[PDB]
């Protein structure tokens, strides 16, 4: 059911709904190591498990920033 | 003389899964931040290691 | 039991019938919590509660801007849908959920076998702590320049001065 | 040195009061510390003494004389563009003072510079994540440094959200490496190069692809290069391929030591695609920056050849191409900027709106050039050749070097259809010099006192006062005659691309 | 440290329903080329307890069993099977005579550890009285390796931390040995 | 205590979560079964000798 | 000049007074957190007047000896 | 995306048939057929179809321009050189 | 050299030992290729995954099931329930079947 | 195209959803057409490497441009016949360069 | 190699002219440009020239080693 793109449907029709869509996907990656270094008992692992969550929230930052600009240009009139 | 410069450098040597450059110049495990001696897995005697595989440097 | 079946199923039942944003970070929740409760049984009980401490903070901020954008778009904004292919089309996905094809490695348990040689027992945030502090503290210190960067680059985008 | 002096100009920039000439002078800080730091680095680092490779911070970085040139040809690209923004390019404050509006431009400009020069360094995959988030995050500032233009808030949002799902592939890539092996060095890893599914560096690869407009994924790069501002696209068209090419490059020759054939057919097959929209899509546009980045998709896929060989002669020809292809890049950006200063001034038919953001917009804007400035003009033409490929340019060379890494390795398919590319992208790279020149000798008896410059005030009506700034005309001078007379010293800059080696030894 | 893993107990049943977690008994004893011997049975407090008189007594034993694991290289479990059983009787052997010569003060001990979270810093009054018997009675004396005797911790006659409710037990037997043995 | 070794439900059945270009070739792509099966299937061809 | 800002260079106390009068929650913030690398620096004087360090813990694993085994060691055997 | 999409066939066709719910004096109505005379339009009839044009098109005749205005031709005239797309959110176009 | 396969209190884990036999074999100078070091390669991942170990144990049950013999008579007893892991199963000599405590320990 | 039709259903007031969607959109005949000119052009191309003992580019040449005038004929209906046999040679005779410059590589 | 940075010297000032017409000047304007932009490629010239003369010393310590490397190859 993946190869039809099913996911594709699963996500919203607004921009921050592309944003929820990017932060779930790379929680999966996250998910994904946290269970590779619990397995092998590895501190690495998880070290950079603990930088994709750091990373990733950077990046929710940065573009949450753009979209809030974004937003601001068309209602930037402001004459009252 | 300048055909034959070019066909040595041109010439690309094979290389394959038995044959490779890897940049590691010692065997980690020497020390670790608590619990160095564990399982005793560890085999590798650092007092009496082998030398390494060395680089080589076609300009030196 | 695995009750986790049944709460992705809900979860993944909304996803598709989601119209409105305020729907949609309502997902991004519905999503943390089964990924914490999970990992707080079974593998990580630490990345559990990591897990809560950073996104539950995004998310409010991530709400908060929502209340400044929404243009009564999806209050009127028809969908079609259908309840028979709605089902029909979770049904289906719900038919393979196998995400690797190695049979022994999913059929066939393994054990480990515990030793006495650690007495010196800590927390895996200490062990962590100790690495990413003395082994990798150029990692540490190059989060730390990312995050000044992101400082000087909200405000450069937002303010409008 | 890029760092330290990073965090005075930031705390120094934010104290002293908001003045256009102040950030102009802070602009100027920024060419000194890129110029500092190139010196440094030229000091401390050799391409013999690099030969072999050297580990950096618990190995988490490795240098070698391969990533030693890029940094080196990275800095210099980078000297080149803040003299845009550190001098005058037309010499009239409504054009010129949008350079000098964002005293953040040179501070994000620093931050990406980090970036740009540590990624082909990486040799953790921890590390990898880190510096390509490091390298994308300081693009999407910069693309949104104007915050109050409509376009340029649009293309750093398309920007953030293709980037963004492009390192999500990258990173869910290294994850995948991490589960099947356990260990995060390179070098560790390259110990299982045999033993692990190669099809994930495959998907690293992929998302590195994004990054650099490659097709199919090539929309979003037309769309954003156009719309963003001409000193903004000069940056982010050329300065992420710098990077991310070379990474490439280490991570294809990794790839390469099991060879594996099904890895270069998808490649191949995405390299053929991206030849023919590089060549048919530019054939029917209207816009400048439109054609620059069809022409941008274009080189890359002829350099992305050299690349996939992955052979002695392939990093001569990189290195060579990447290089004179850069100088190309800056000398065309650097021309349009300038030449805006000729444009005629209404005193409408299809209601044509041009921005101070984008002054030539359209490819019809470079008429009467050969007119306005002979110059000029001659210097635009030699740049284009060169993209055409007429030798003894420097962009014959480069195609010249290219075609013999790919048909050394076989790729005579990929050799051909690169020809025939080049032909068909020869049709819009040639109506450039149609607008230029094919009028001149109808236009030649007319009168236009209607230009922008012709709103310039005069000194004294007896000083010689030339129409373009000493330091912009300058570097158009260098630039063009180092392409047009590549010929001079083209032996000696070989005998320079056959010492940089990367792993080669003997 | 309370991370789950593979090799023990988890936290909660929850943990065994994801893990569908298998508690998998053997049925088979060793072979019998190897010699049997007869494991120690004493309990967490009591070995808590005795740590340091097992160190004292066996301490050539737990250094030869130690420095053949480290000589067995990775094959340490098969190899080392006589070393170890040196260990476990000798152990075996400091608890019999802890029954036989001073179970009331040994006893005495590892119940104030139970009472006191298996704290060594809560059982000052029990461990001293313990001490001095082992050392009449055995001539095993608690050691702690790498600081100057007089800085023992357990000697400290004024510790900064101390326990927040006294062991009855403990308190009266310490009395019954202020008066009566220094008179 | 023995147990499986499986990823978390929610990696492999989220709407969203479970979809990337690794995982659908895990899922979907036999070239790297079919490789380690080699490995397996190598251990019973080397007990006659 | 009656309450003019001060020049750093010029008068380096009276810049600071500027601070310490108009800005508290500037001046003592960063007094507090200029005590911490302070005190760190005052280390080695602590080290010569008033103790010496702790010897390190064993938390190393089980201290092995660093000899070889005692070949000559009976006792408890089967 | 924001820009119009009206051709003076169509705007004249949806003119005429929005005409054509009153009580018009004659169904036959083109570019020169005048309010006043050809429809019999008063004061607060003719307001009644500016008004109910400016519905049509989604436009807004200004006052000069509504008080001036004498034929059908001149207000299709009106409608194409004034009409736009009304602005829509941020996630109707990119997305 | 990078430290890699650290275990959750500081030292080497249950692999570390395998990953660094294949790190001294690969660059040992003795060697002229790498095909020596094959085997030890091998090991470092059967030491994570197991997945040949899991293969035989796939053989195993299948050949039973052919043989008709039964799971329960050639297999390893085990409890499903921590609380019923009574003294009854732990063979003590008192051992009842009563439940035991497992809420807080 | 199913899931397509979800998207339309998903949101239908949206015109940047709607442009995009109706581009990857295939009619009933290409969605006919398409599997079948493929399976042609599969079965054509192995069925002439089996006769001559080997894939050569007179054969791919053949295979490609009956598959592709097979297909054609499906989803480019209202066309001229020989419309469609100038795209079936023009089609073709690119395989057939393909298969002339040794596929994407020579390899060995 | 005074040769070599005069050709070096003649560069400079061919870019300085280069720069006059671009400049829309004559050839004369500020002759004083001529000196400062011949000085400037006559230093990248001896830069230029130690570049490629170690460059020489380089390349052939190299064919050394790579014709010990095809002599085992052609036997
Ligand atoms: C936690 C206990 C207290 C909360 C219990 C509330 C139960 C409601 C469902 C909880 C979420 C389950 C997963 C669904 C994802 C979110 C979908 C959603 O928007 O909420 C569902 C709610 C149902 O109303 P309905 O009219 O059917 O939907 C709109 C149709 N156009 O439509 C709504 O928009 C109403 C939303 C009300 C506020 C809900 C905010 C999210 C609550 C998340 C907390 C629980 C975390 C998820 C647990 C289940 C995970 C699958
Ligand atoms: C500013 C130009 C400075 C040129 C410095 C070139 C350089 O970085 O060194 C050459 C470098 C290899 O250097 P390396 O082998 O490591 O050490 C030996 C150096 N003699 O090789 C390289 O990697 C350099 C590659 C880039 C070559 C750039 C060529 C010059 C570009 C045109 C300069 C135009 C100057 C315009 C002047 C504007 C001011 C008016
Ligand atoms: C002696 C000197 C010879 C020198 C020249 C040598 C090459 C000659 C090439 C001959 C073929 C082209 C000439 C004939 C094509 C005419 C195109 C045409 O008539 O219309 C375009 C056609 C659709 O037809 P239509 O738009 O309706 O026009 C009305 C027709 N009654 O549109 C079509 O249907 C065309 C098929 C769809 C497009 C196919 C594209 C696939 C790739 C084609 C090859 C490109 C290779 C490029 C390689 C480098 C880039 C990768
Ligand atoms: C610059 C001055 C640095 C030198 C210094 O302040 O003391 C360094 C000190 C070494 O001196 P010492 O204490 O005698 O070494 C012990 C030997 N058994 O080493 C120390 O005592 C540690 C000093 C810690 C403070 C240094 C960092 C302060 C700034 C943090 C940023
Ligand atoms: C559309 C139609 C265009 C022309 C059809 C293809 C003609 C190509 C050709 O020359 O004939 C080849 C083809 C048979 O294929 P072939 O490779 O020759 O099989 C071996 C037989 N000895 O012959 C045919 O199948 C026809
Ligand atoms: C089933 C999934 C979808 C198929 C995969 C698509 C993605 C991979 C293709 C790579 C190129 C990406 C192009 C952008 C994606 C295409 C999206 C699309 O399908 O849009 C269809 C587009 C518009 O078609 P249109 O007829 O105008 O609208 C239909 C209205 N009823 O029609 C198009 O124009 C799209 C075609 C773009 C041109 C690509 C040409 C690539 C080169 C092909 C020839 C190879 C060159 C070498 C030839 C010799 C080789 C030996
Ligand atoms: C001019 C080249 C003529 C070659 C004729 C040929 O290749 O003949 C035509 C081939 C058939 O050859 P085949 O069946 O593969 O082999 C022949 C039989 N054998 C196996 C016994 C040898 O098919 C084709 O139409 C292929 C498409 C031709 C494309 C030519 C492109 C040339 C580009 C310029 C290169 C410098
Ligand atoms: C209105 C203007 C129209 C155009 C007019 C053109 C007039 C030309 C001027 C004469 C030049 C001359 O005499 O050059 C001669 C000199 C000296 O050569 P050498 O030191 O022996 O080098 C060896 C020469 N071999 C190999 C032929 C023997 O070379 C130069 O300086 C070269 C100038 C730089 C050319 C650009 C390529 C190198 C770029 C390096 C950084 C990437
Ligand atoms: C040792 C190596 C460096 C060379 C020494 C000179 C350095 C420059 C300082 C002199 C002062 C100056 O540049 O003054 C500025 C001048 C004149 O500009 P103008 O337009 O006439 O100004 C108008 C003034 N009026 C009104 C009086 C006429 O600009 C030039 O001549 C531009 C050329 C720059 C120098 C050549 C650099 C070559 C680098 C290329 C190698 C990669």
């Amino acid at each position: 059911m993946d190869l039809i793109l099913l996911m594709l449907v699963a996500v919203g029709l607004n921009i921050i709904d592309i944003y929820i869509m990017i932060e779930i996907l790379i929680m999966g990656c996250t998910v994904n190591t946290i269970y590779s270094a619990s397995l092998d008992n590895d501190m690495i692992g998880l070290i950079y498990s603990l930088i994709q969550i750091i990373i990733a929230g950077v990046e929710s930052a940065i573009g949450l920033s753009i979209l809030v600009n974004y937003n601001r240009i068309r209602n930037s009139e402001e004459i009252e | 003389s300048t055909a034959d410069l070019y066909g040595l450098i041109s010439f690309t040597p094979k290389r394959d899964i038995h044959h490779y450059v890897i940049r590691v110049d010692e065997v980690p495990g020497k020390h670790f931040p608590t619990n160095t001696t564990g399982n005793f897995g560890n085999t590798v005697d650092f007092e009496n290691l082998e030398p390494r595989r060395k680089p080589i440097n076609p300009y030196l | 039991m695995n009750l986790e079946i049944l709460d992705l199923s809900i979860l993944g039942f909304y996803s598709l019938i989601s119209s409105n944003s305020f729907e949609s970070i309502a997902i991004l929740v519905a999503t943390i919590m089964p990924v914490i409760t999970e990992l707080w049984y079974n593998y990580s009980q630490l990345f559990a509660l990591l897990y809560t401490l950073i996104y539950v903070g995004a998310v409010v901020i991530l709400f908060v801007f929502i209340l400044s954008v929404i243009n009564e778009k999806e209050e009127y904004e028809y969908e079609y849908s259908g309840l028979f292919i709605l089902i029909l089309v979770l049904l289906l996905d719900d038919l393979d959920d196998n995400e690797s094809n190695d049979n022994d490695y999913n059929n066939v348990y393994i054990t480990d076998y515990a030793d006495w040689f650690n007495n010196y027992n800590e927390s895996d945030l200490s062990v962590i702590g100790n690495l990413l502090f003395t082994e990798y503290a150029l990692l540490l210190l190059i989060i730390s320049f990312i995050l000044l960067m992101s400082i000087i680059g909200l405000i450069l985008i937002v303010k409008k001065d | 040195m890029l760092f330290t002096s990073l965090l005075l100009i930031i705390v120094y920039g934010s104290l002293v009061n908001k003045s256009h000439l102040l950030t102009k002078l802070i602009n100027r800080l920024g060419l000194i510390i890129i110029i500092y730091t190139l010196l440094i680095h030229l000091n401390i680092n050799t391409l013999e003494n690099l030969s072999i490779g050297i580990n950096m911070f618990n190995n988490l970085l490795l240098i070698n004389s391969f990533n030693n040139t890029i940094i080196e040809l990275i800095l210099i690209i980078c000297i080149l563009y803040v003299l845009l923004i550190s001098f005058n390019i037309t010499g009239l404050s409504i054009i010129d003072n949008l350079n000098y509006s964002k005293r953040t431009f040179i501070v994000i400009v620093l931050f990406n510079i980090i970036g740009l020069t540590l990624l082909p360094l990486v040799n953790d995959i921890m590390i990898l994540f880190i510096i390509i988030e490091l390298q994308s995050y300081s693009l999407y500032l910069l693309t949104a440094i104007f915050n109050e233009s409509h376009n340029s808030t649009k293309s750093a949002l398309y920007y953030f959200i293709v980037g963004s799902i492009a390192s999500f592939i990258i990173l869910d890539a290294t994850v995948s490496i991490y589960d099947d092996l356990g260990l995060t060095n390179i070098q560790y890893i390259l110990m299982y190069i045999d033993k692990l599914e190669i099809f994930d560096l495959l998907c690293l690869l992929f998302g590195l692809f994004i990054k650099i407009g490659l097709a199919p994924f090539y929309s979003y790069s037309i769309t954003i290069y156009s719309l963003s501002p001409t000193i903004i696209t000069n940056y982010i068209s050329l300065m992420p391929k710098l990077s991310i090419l070379t990474l490439i490059y280490i991570i294809m020759h990794y790839i390469n030591i099991v060879n594996n054939t099904d890895l270069n057919y998808v490649i191949s097959f995405l390299i053929l695609i991206s030849m023919f929209i590089g060549s048919f899509g530019g054939l029917n546009v209207i816009r400048i920056k439109t054609l620059l980045a069809y022409s941008s998709l274009l080189n890359v896929s002829y350099m992305l050849l050299a690349i996939l060989s992955n052979s002695n002669e392939s990093i001569i020809a990189y290195i060579y191409y990447i290089i004179q292809y850069s100088l190309t890049h800056i000398n065309i950006f650097s021309i349009i900027l300038v030449i805006s200063i000729y444009l005629p001034i209404m005193n409408n038919m299809l209601n044509v709106m041009i921005t101070k953001y984008s002054p030539i917009e359209y490819i019809n804007q470079l008429k009467n050039l050969f007119i306005n400035n002979i110059f000029i003009a001659i210097a635009l033409c030699i740049s284009i050749f060169s993209l055409i490929g007429i030798p003894p340019l420097t962009g014959f060379y480069g195609k010249y070097l290219v075609l013999i890494s790919g048909l050394n390795n076989g790729y005579v398919l990929l050799s051909i259809v690169l020809i025939i590319a080049s032909s068909i992208s020869t049709v819009y790279y040639a109506t450039i010099l149609k607008v230029l020149s094919f009028d001149t000798l109808s236009f030649k008896d007319i009168i236009s006192n209607n230009l922008i410059i012709n709103t310039s005030p005069e000194n004294n009506n007896n000083e010689i006062k030339p129409e373009i700034s000493n330091v912009i005309s300058y570097v158009i001078s260098s630039l063009t005659l180092i392409i047009l007379l590549i010929i001079i010293q083209y032996e000696n800059i070989v005998k320079g691309a056959y010492l940089v080696l990367l792993y080669n030894w003997v | 440290s309370s991370t789950h893993t593979n090799d023990s107990l988890n936290s909660s049943n929850y943990v065994d329903k994801l893990k569908d977690t298998h508690f998998v008994f053997e049925n088979d004893k060793l072979p019998s080329e190897i010699p049997d011997v007869e494991e120690v049975g004493a309990t967490t407090a009591p070995l808590l307890s005795a740590a340091y008189f097992i160190g004292a007594k066996c301490q050539d034993y737990n250094d030869d069993f130690m420095l053949c694991q480290k000589e067995a290289k990775g094959n340490g479990p098969i190899d080392c099977l006589k070393e170890g059983r040196r260990v476990t009787r000798c152990a075996s052997g400091v608890l019999k005579d802890l029954n036989t010569h001073c179970s009331d003060e040994f006893r005495l001990h590892w119940q104030c550890l139970s009472f006191s979270n298996l704290e060594y810093k809560n059982c000052r009054k029990a461990e001293s009285l313990l001490n001095k018997c082992v050392f009449e009675k055995m001539n095993l004396v608690k050691k702690i390796p790498g600081i100057p005797e007089d800085r023992q911790i357990h000697l400290k006659q004024n510790p900064v931390l101390k326990p927040v409710a006294l062991h009855q037990d403990s308190e009266v037997a310490f009395k019954k040995a202020q008066n009566e043995n220094s008179i | 205590p023995y147990s499986n070794t499986r990823r978390p439900w929610v990696l492999r059945r989220h709407i969203i979560m479970k979809n990337s270009p690794t995982k659908w070739a895990r899922k979907y792509s036999s070239r790297r079964d079919e490789r380690e099966q080699e490995i397996k299937d190598d251990y019973i061809r080397g007990m006659g000798e | 000049a009656i309450g003019d800002y001060p020049v750093y260079y010029k008068q380096p106390i009276r810049w600071l007074s500027y601070h310490a009068h108009t800005r508290p929650h500037v001046f003592y913030a960063i007094a507090v957190a200029a005590l911490g690398p302070v005190f760190m620096m005052a280390t080695p004087l602590r080290r010569k007047f008033l103790y010496d360090d702790h010897e390190p813990l064993p938390a190393n694993g089980y201290p092995l000896p660093n000899r070889s085994r005692d070949k000559t060691l009976t006792g408890y055997d089967d | 995306q924001s820009a119009s999409t009206l051709t003076k066939e169509d705007v004249l066709t949806r003119s005429v048939s929005v005409l054509r719910g009153f009580e018009v004096k004659t169904k036959d109505i083109d570019l020169q057929t005048t309010f006043v005379q050809d429809l019999g339009m008063d004061s607060l009839d003719l307001n009644d179809a500016l008004v109910a044009l400016e519905e049509e098109f989604d436009v807004v005749f200004d006052d000069k321009t509504a008080n001036e205005i004498k034929t059908v031709g001149e207000v299709v005239d009106f409608v194409l050189a004034n009409y736009l797309p009304t602005e829509q959110s941020i996630n109707h176009t990119i997305r | 050299a990078p430290l890699q396969q650290v275990g959750r209190h500081g030292g080497p884990n249950k692999c570390f030992g395998e990953f660094q036999r294949v790190v001294e074999c690969m660059t040992n100078a003795k060697h002229d290729s790498y095909e020596p070091c094959n085997n030890l390669k091998n090991d470092y991942l059967e030491c994570r995954k197991h997945k040949v170990e899991r293969y035989k144990a796939f053989l195993m049950q299948k050949h039973a099931e052919e043989l008709g013999k039964d799971p329960e008579e050639i297999g390893a007893p085990f409890v499903r329930k921590r609380r019923f892991l009574t003294s009854k199963t732990l063979g003590l000599v008192d051992g009842d079947d009563y439940e035991i405590g497992v809420e807080k320990i | 195209h199913f899931r397509r039709l979800m998207q339309y259903k998903k949101g239908s007031a949206r015109p940047g959803l709607a442009k995009y969607l109706n581009l990857f959109s295939l009619s009933k005949s290409q969605l006919i057409g398409f599997p079948v000119a493929l399976g042609a052009f599969s079965f054509l191309s192995h069925s002439f490497a089996n006769l001559q003992e080997g894939q050569t580019a007179t054969g791919e040449f053949a295979a490609s441009s009956i598959a592709s005038l097979i297909g054609l004929s499906i989803f480019r209906t209202k066309k001229p016949l020989s419309s469609n046999v100038a795209i079936a040679v023009g089609m073709g005779s690119l395989f057939g360069f393909l298969t002339w410059a040794g596929n994407f590589n020579l390899g060995d | 190699m005074i040769a070599s940075l005069a050709g070096w010297g003649l560069f400079g000032v061919t870019v300085r002219a280069y720069q006059q017409g671009i400049r829309k000047v004559p050839f004369s304007y500020y002759p004083l440009g001529y000196v400062y932009s011949a000085l400037g490629w006559v230093a990248f010239g001896y830069g230029f020239n130690l570049w490629t003369e170690r460059n020489d010393k380089l390349l052939e310590k190299r064919v050394e080693k790579l014709k010990e490397s095809r002599n085992l190859r052609l036997s």
